[PDB]
């Protein structure tokens, strides 16, 4: 049991998912047809969490793909592992978002949100024991900010107990891929703090550095950028799909990592990340994988963790290894960096150990670290919002879609409530 | 000045005629999206009738009460529903119950 | 025993039947010559219900084909499986209906109804134990509304005990294929409520949506529309022609589905209905076939069942399956949709399970659901009648055929008696 329904939204969240389902099919051994060509019977035992068995030994992904124009869905069905999806799940409109939250959430979302929830409710009944949903979108564009946050509110009113986690892409601070991205981010963080459980903030700028510096890549396309996000998304639920010595899941991370009902924005991190030639000048041990998860050059949210304190740390390991060798390192990085952790939470490291490695490697990891260092991320969104709102510019595109100036006030005031909270628990006593 | 006239969308609801099991979609009705009232009938055409209602389309917009035929867009007010019919005959059912 | 005499009428009912006898011959394995080329001996055991054995191992359909002009009968004998009918049964006049109920029922029907009943009475004596008749016509045209309802009254005066069911095609509400179709429908429903036992209301508009949306067809001709009606007509009597675990027939559905001697207008429904490419992304189980029979997008009478309550539900399944798996689903859709069923009839679902599937599939179904949702169908006929009668327009074509204005009064008043009854049993206590 414990099945998961995957929801995609926007141009960004589709292309993340279109690489993500390639990664999951590489573990469980699924051809682009949809049949099975594996070697181990452990791949087929927990297969139901991301699959429904069709008639004739074929498996389909439990995915829901949402857009407002068919310019992206045609790319998904044409690419490899595009025939694997069911043709009913491609729900899409015709008007297009226009890179607008107000078009994505109020007007053109309302003509489509009823068509999506029929696909949601059909997939919810077919599962035996529903574990929880997951969503992949972006806070910059129109669809992933508007249509996504509309789907979160409609689900939470109908499922007030299931876990709901989003791999949201927060816009980078230096470059700006959208002129109105301080409006799309601020009007969507107001939705996320009240209707989710945990949220994995990913910045684009941190992903460019890892391919450039750490992996030593010359021409990083998005297929090499999204492959790091998809390897992170598989690493969160990798103990739910495989037997392990110490097991955790989406529920246990939602209890451990989240000590307060608002403070639930995380930052991910993956290890090991070698080069194409430097993968022989490195010994793959647990203390080697430990000292790569914690440095600043291997985060994914563009914020140095040294500016704030950690609160909770999850370290999901994969592959066979000594439990003593794990428990020694998780104590070791907690003693010497004693100022970098919060004091009134003792033993603030949650450990999970799977057994089966990723395809190709011997052992791996996945860093899920909550911190106060993401107060810097909401400084720059709250500053760039007020820099653009005090002149009331780029505003008539949102007023004409049924919105007032008071909605911008409560959304911004909700964000400065949040930065006051991370500031308070940095200097507790 | 630059803080202009605040081109504003009314938030009005449209119950279609006869359909008791219908909620009415709030449209961003402004003077910018419709230069004429006759253009407002065109947007009401596709987004009300799907399979079973209105063979004549959209002709007559009534009030929710309803005792008056809506003329131009100046006869609309912010935050009130309207019964959208397509004939002279009116159906008196409870539209606004349990929105 | 238990033989059935099939009667066709009008241009519509002939072309439905001309595809229907192709479907029955595909089950029992009959060539266009009339010989036998089957594989299983189960096809020849109950063959007598729709056939009479001729001399020389040839079988003929027990059909009676009626028209008022030979423009349609020439199309039947020229098409494939047109040589299979007997040349004596083609009873047809010369004047033509003129798309007129008053010509079809009074004047030109009287010169032909004596010639039809000699063919009826000849086929009634050749059967051993007569099960009952069935009729295929339409309430829109001239012949199927006038000549058909004249044949129903002449049969019921001579057979006051046999079952009499009609697959009448009720005209669609939005488009109008006939200007005077509110007159042909109203003057024929007055005949049907007093001389039949059960009636399967089929609308054209619902059949266009199923080929467009559900089957994903590009160019649906009537051969693809009538193939859904013929698959429904075979599915009603499919337990009478084959052995099954739990068996029902035309008599048992007439007792279960009909709790009052007037309220007997049904709506059909068929499942499964895949696409041409989407037939692999679907598992054929009993809970899959259950959740397709009950939604609004797979009815055949243009009325959403959610507007009213059900009264009785027949679910004739085909193919080998678990009886527990059927009885669990027929309880499951009755508990969660508890408001959508009538209260003072408990366990309002009749189940029948055959054994032999249709040709090509593994398991199938047939939904026969009575409801109060067909009060909407008789609102629009009764409204469009009074909209055209208060001006007394299109009336001189009916007065000149021997009719008064009082006949229109009692026919319309009989219909508003019927809508008052379905309104009353929607709010019982
Ligand atoms: N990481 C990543 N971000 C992407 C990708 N494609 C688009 N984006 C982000 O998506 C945003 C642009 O919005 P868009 O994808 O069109 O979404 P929508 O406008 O809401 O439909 C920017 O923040 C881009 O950085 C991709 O392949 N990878
Ligand atoms: N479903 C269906 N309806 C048909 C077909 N052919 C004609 N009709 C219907 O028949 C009606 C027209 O009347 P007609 O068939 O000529 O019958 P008549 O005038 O009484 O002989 C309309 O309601 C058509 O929709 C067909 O192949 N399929």
């Amino acid at each position: 049991m414990r099945e998961i329904v995957h929801i995609q939204a926007g141009q960004c969240g589709n292309q993340i998912g279109a690489k993500f389902w390639e990664v999951i099919s590489d573990e469980h051994g699924i051809d682009p047809t949809g049949s099975y060509h594996g070697d181990s019977d452990l791949q087929l035992e927990r297969i139901n969490v991301y699959y429904n068995e069709a008639a004739g030994n074929k498996y389909v992904p439990r995915a829901i793909l949402v857009d407002l124009e068919p310019g992206t869905m045609d790319s998904v069905r044409s690419g490899p592992f595009g025939q694997i999806f069911r043709p009913d799940n491609f729900v899409f409109g015709q008007s297009g978002a226009g890179n607008n939250w107000a078009k994505g959430h109020y007007t053109e979302g309302a003509e489509l949100v009823d068509s999506v929830l029929d696909v949601v409710r059909k997939e919810s009944e077919s599962c035996d024991c529903l574990q929880g949903f997951q969503l992949t979108h972006s806070l910059g564009g129109g669809t992933g900010s508007g249509m996504g946050t509309l789907l979160i509110s409609k689900i939470r009113e109908e499922y007030p107990d299931r876990i709901m986690n989003t791999f949201s892409v927060v816009p980078s601070p230096k470059v700006s891929d959208t002129v109105v991205e301080p409006y799309n981010a601020t009007l969507s963080v107001h939705q996320l703090v009240e209707n989710t459980d945990e949220t994995y903030c990913i910045d684009n700028e941190a992903l460019y550095d890892i391919c450039f510096r750490t992996l030593k890549l010359t021409t990083p396309t998005y297929g090499d950028l999204n492959h790091l996000v998809s390897a992170t998304m598989s690493g969160v639920t990798t103990c739910l799909r495989f037997p392990g010595q110490l097991n955790a899941d989406l529920r246990k991370l939602a209890v451990n990592m989240v000590p307060f009902p608002r403070l639930h924005f995380f930052m991910p991190g993956f290890a090991p990340l070698t080069s194409r030639g430097s993968q022989q000048y490195r010994a793959l041990t647990v203390p080697e994988l430990t000292q790569q998860m914690f440095d600043a050059k291997n985060m994914m949210a563009a914020c140095d963790p040294r500016h704030g304190r950690y609160l909770t740390v999850a370290a999901v390991f994969r592959g066979r290894m000594s439990m003593k060798e794990v428990d020694e390192q998780m104590l070791n990085v907690q003693n010497k960096n004693s100022s970098y952790f919060v004091e009134w939470i003792p033993n603030n490291v949650k450990t999970a150990v799977c057994d089966i490695p990723p395809r190709g490697l011997k052992m791996s990891a996945t860093f899920i670290g909550n911190s106060t260092a993401i107060q810097e991320l909401f400084k720059r969104i709250s500053e760039q919002f007020t820099a653009m709102f005090r002149r009331k510019a780029f505003l008539h595109w949102y007023t004409g879609e049924g919105m007032d100036e008071m909605e911008f006030t409560e959304a911004e005031s909700n964000m400065n409530d949040l930065v006051s909270e991370y500031q308070q628990y940095q200097d507790a006593t | 000045q630059a803080l202009s006239n605040e081109k504003k969308a009314k938030k009005v609801r449209f119950y279609r005629n006869g359909d008791r099991y219908f909620k009415g979609i709030v449209y961003a009705v402004s003077s910018d999206r419709f230069r004429s009232f006759d253009a407002l009938l065109a947007d009401l055409t596709r987004s009300l009738s799907d399979n079973i209602n209105l063979p004549q389309g959209v002709r007559y917009i009534y009030t929710i009460d309803g005792s008056r035929k809506i003329g131009s867009m100046d006869e609309l007010e912010e935050g009130e529903s309207y019964v959208c019919s397509s004939d002279n005959f009116f159906k008196k059912v409870e539209y606004t119950k349990n929105v």
